[PDB]
């Protein structure tokens, strides 16, 4: 027994792939410390973090 | 390279337009002084100590 088609069909099959996330940066100082020199002298004693 | 963050001008200092001088001369040198247990708790507004 084997079964044939006849009438074929064709369709349009949407696909979705992510290709990139949104860029970003972030300053150390700005964000931990907010432009205090009081701060700033005291992050840097953490190394090169 | 860096963060590049606008140097301030000057410096704005604003106070409540208030010059009462607070009644601490008195409050601390009071000639009577309450009990441990019965403090007279005082407060104290309205004025620039």
């Amino acid at each position: 027994s084997i079964a044939i088609p006849t009438n074929f069909t064709i369709s349009v099959t949407t696909e979705i792939l992510p290709v990139s996330m949104t860029k970003t940066s972030v300053d150390c100082t700005m964000y931990i410390c907010g432009d205090s020199t009081e701060c700033s002298n005291l992050l840097l004693q953490y190394g090169s973090f | 390279t860096s963060n590049f963050r606008v140097q301030p001008t000057e410096s704005i200092v604003r106070f409540p337009n208030i010059t009462n001088l607070c009644p601490f001369g008195e409050v601390f040198n009071a000639t009577r002084f309450a009990s441990v247990y019965a403090w007279n708790r005082k407060r104290i507004s309205n004025c620039v100590a």
